[PDB]
């Protein structure tokens, strides 16, 4: 969740 | 091929480089003094600390300490497990999986290029809290550091550069066995490309070092254990410390974990 937004930030 | 297991060895160094500010060759210098003037502060009693924070209870400031500067290493090794060829590719849920199963191992053995017998780097290399310090600290907070010392010193012995911790740590995160994974077979198949990319890295890097590919994947297993034993004790804080918590990445991250 923090981090799936961490594995998909380019 | 061996030229496309030397690209997969560089690519990973490379990315190390790109992904750790504080890389194993940077901690040993300061360690050993092969720096400048600025030779780190010494923390070895509470004076020590209260004189060192300059530039709750002190356990309790220690461990918050720790679980701030945790965060930023999930961040770090997040960013490096990215730049693993394949890993993106992986369902998300499972990239999820490995790294809430991985990211306390790769934490704890890059916490031991930080570490020798008599203490650890602590403030990027600026200070040296020492063994005997973290010792003193009230249980359950004196119980963490000590069993990491006795893996470090151990581990270190071994002498494997940052262009071998790189491979390492690609093959400890994809590791096909994490709990409830999605697709088990294409993170095997990533696995064991790095492993064979490990094993030639160590016999170019470390020619004459007696079985070191079989002594470091023991370390890998004995890394589980480390990490087992640290999140007993983060349960057991939990439990009967409960004046307090992490921070929500690390709470992720714990959630349902062993
Ligand atoms: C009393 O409470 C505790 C006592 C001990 C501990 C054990 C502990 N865990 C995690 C980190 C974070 N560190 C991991 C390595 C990481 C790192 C190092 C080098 C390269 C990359 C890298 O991360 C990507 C950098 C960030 C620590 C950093 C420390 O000094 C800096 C330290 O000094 C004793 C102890 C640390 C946890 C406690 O509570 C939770």
């Amino acid at each position: 969740h923090k981090l799936v937004q961490l594995l998909t930030t380019t | 091929e061996s030229a496309d297991l030397r690209a997969l060895a560089k690519h990973l160094y490379d990315s190390y480089i790109k992904s750790f500010p504080l890389t194993k060759a940077k901690a040993r210098a300061i360690l050993t003094g092969k720096t400048t003037d600025k030779s780190p502060f010494v923390i070895y009693d509470m004076n020590s600390l209260m004189m060192g924070e300059d530039k709750k209870e002190v356990a309790i400031r220690i461990f918050q300490g720790c679980q701030f500067r945790s965060v930023e290493a999930v961040q770090e090794i997040t960013e490096y497990a990215k730049s693993i060829p394949g890993f993106v590719n992986l369902d998300l849920n499972d990239q999820v999986t490995l790294l809430k199963y991985g990211v306390h191992e790769i934490i704890y053995t890059m916490l031991a290029s930080l570490m020798n017998k008599d203490g650890v780097l602590i403030s990027e290399g600026q200070g040296f809290m020492t063994r005997e310090f973290l010792k003193s600290l009230r249980k359950p907070f004196g119980d963490f550091m000590e069993p990491k010392f006795e893996f470090a010193v151990k581990f270190n012995a071994l002498e494997l550069d940052d262009s071998d911790l790189a491979i390492f740590i690609a093959v400890i995160i994809l590791s096909g066995d994490r709990p409830g994974l999605l697709n088990v077979k294409p993170i095997e198949d990533i696995q064991d490309n790095l492993l064979q990319a490990l094993e030639l890295q160590l016999k170019l890097n470390h020619p004459e070092s007696s079985q070191l590919f079989a002594k470091l994947l023991q370390k890998m297993t004995d890394l589980r254990q480390i990490v087992t034993e640290h999140v007993q004790l983060l349960q057991v804080i939990k439990k009967t410390e409960t004046d307090m918590s992490l921070h929500p990445l690390l709470q992720e991250i714990y959630k349902d974990l062993y």
